[PDB]
């Protein structure tokens, strides 16, 4: 159905332990295909998905400088935010970029993004209109006003509009086994007695991928939300993802209790029960 | 693929 | 104002005892990016652990998944072992 691109860029500053890394990494959907790293032995933009690697000399040259340059700019710009926030060259500091496009299942452009964070903060962010800029602070306010004043951002709508999209477009096609395919959870429920009165019912949910995933239980077809708790989806290092939620209930009442999965992959939505 | 920075804060 | 790591330890594929695995420790919703993650065999450090490349959520904070080849077995206690800034101790979270 519908995609997503993104990079990831972080920049950390490291007073007295030489000048600050920046690492850039590049998704589709869930599917990480490129890292840079300046603090490796050789910096170089590396393949991180098979069907990147097929990309020729001039892709990986050319982008290996761009991050080198841009290796160059967070650094700049994290000597510039020390000025903007009237801090100290003592403390380590942080700046992060995330930066893409969504598309439809045509491949038309949904929106792109452009932003920002300083500290792990909001600082500037390109509005979904891709013409206008929503600075945090002060500070933003001033980087918002070199950017108005050198039209920054019709410079990151052609990027967004044309490359952004294209390139989503080329991956999507040259990946189509893995990036266009949706894997289903393997589901099932345990059950474990906390004491004489209470037990918890567990509801899984292995191997599926993209990680979007909807786990409830419901307690005589009403939503628990308040009640269960609900991991943070986790990677398991194959591409695919996992997850789970639980609920406790009183002995006795197990058969009251369901779970619902909402998945991609599913044709329809799972209902599940504690099979004893 | 991503581009330059365009500008800097 | 800093945050500090959400951890999960777990197998790539349900436990089977003598069957080969994949030992993670997920380490999420942090903020600054520096972390320490040790993986543990029976108390001891697991060497040449590898891990994902630094990456971050729609609202900033980090997360890293740290693994590493493992065959399971009935005696052999695994956990993980996280400092953060935000940590007064480390934090140690056993494989169930």
């Amino acid at each position: 159905g519908s995609h997503s691109m993104r990079y990831f860029h972080t920049s950390v500053s490291r007073p007295g332990r030489g000048e600050p890394r920046f690492i850039s990494v590049g998704y589709v959907d869930d599917t990480q295909f490129v890292r840079f790293d300046s603090d490796a032995a050789s910096p170089r933009t590396e393949p991180r998905a098979p069907w990147i690697e097929q990309e020729g000399p001039e892709y990986w040259d050319r982008e290996t400088q761009i991050s080198k340059t841009n290796t160059q700019t967070y650094r700049e710009d994290l000597r510039t935010l020390l000025r903007y926030y009237n801090q100290s060259e003592a403390g380590s500091h942080t700046i992060q970029r995330m930066s893409g496009c969504d598309v439809g299942p045509d491949g038309r452009l949904l929106r792109g993004y452009n932003q920002f964070a300083y500290d792990g903060k909001d600082y500037i962010a390109l509005n979904e209109d891709l013409s206008s800029w929503t600075a945090a602070d002060t500070a933003a306010q001033i980087t918002q006003r070199k950017w108005e004043a050198a039209r920054v951002a019709e410079q990151d709508r052609a990027y967004l509009e044309g490359t952004c999209v294209e390139w989503l477009r080329r991956y999507l096609e040259n990946g189509k086994e893995t990036l266009q395919r949706a894997d289903p959870p393997k589901t099932h429920v345990t059950h474990h007695p906390i004491s004489d009165h209470e037990a918890t019912l567990r509801c899984w949910a292995l191997g599926f991928y993209p990680a979007e995933i909807t786990l409830t239980w419901q307690r005589d077809g009403e939503d628990q939300t308040q009640d269960t708790e609900l991991v943070e989806t986790r990677p398991a290092g194959d591409r695919t993802f996992q997850k789970w939620a639980a609920v406790v209930v009183p002995s006795g009442e197990e058969q009251r209790y369901t779970c619902h999965v909402q998945h991609e992959g599913l044709p329809k939505p799972l209902t599940l029960r504690w099979e004893p | 693929f991503e581009d330059l920075r365009v500008s800097s804060f | 104002i800093q945050r500090t790591p959400k951890i999960q330890v777990y197998s790539r594929h349900p436990a089977e005892n003598g069957k080969s695995n994949f030992l993670n420790c997920y380490v999420s919703g942090f903020h600054p990016s520096d972390i320490e993650v040790d993986l543990l065999k029976n108390g001891e450090r697991i060497e040449k652990v590898e891990h994902s490349d630094l990456s971050f959520s729609k609202d900033w904070s980090f997360y890293l998944l740290y693994y590493t080849e493992f065959t399971p077995t009935e005696k052999d206690e695994y956990a993980c072992r996280v400092n953060h800034v935000t940590l007064s101790q480390p934090k140690i979270v056993k494989w169930d």
